């Protein structure tokens, strides 16, 4: 993820009397994914005894 | 450090289900009865009778 910080001020206006200019500065950060598991195992004879219930 | 159940261990399965109940029923015979097959059957009277002679 990153941000952009802007930067910039009015001067005034005039003719002939210059112009201003703007700019910006970005950084960024990071992190770090995390993953986990889980399973099961079923019989056949284990699952005709349970849909009796 | 293994949490503890609240519930009880136990076979889920009660015995009641896992059953096959044989679809007849057998009933008591007792003696037999032959008369007929010796002396004959005759019809003479009617209900509510009295006598013959």
């Amino acid at each position: 993820q990153g941000i952009v910080e802007p930067a910039g001020t009015a001067v005034e206006y005039g003719d002939h009397t210059n112009i201003p200019l703007t700019s910006w500065n970005a950084n960024f950060e990071r992190r770090t994914i995390v993953r986990g598991e889980l399973g099961m195992m079923v019989g056949t004879l284990e699952e005709g005894r349970a849909s009796a219930i | 450090n293994f949490t503890a159940p609240v519930t009880t261990p136990s076979i889920p399965t009660p015995i009641q289900f896992l059953q096959t109940w044989l679809p007849g029923f057998v009933k008591v015979m007792t003696a037999a009865r032959k008369i007929d097959e010796i002396i004959g059957i005759d019809t003479v009277g009617s209900w509510e009778d009295q006598e013959i002679v």
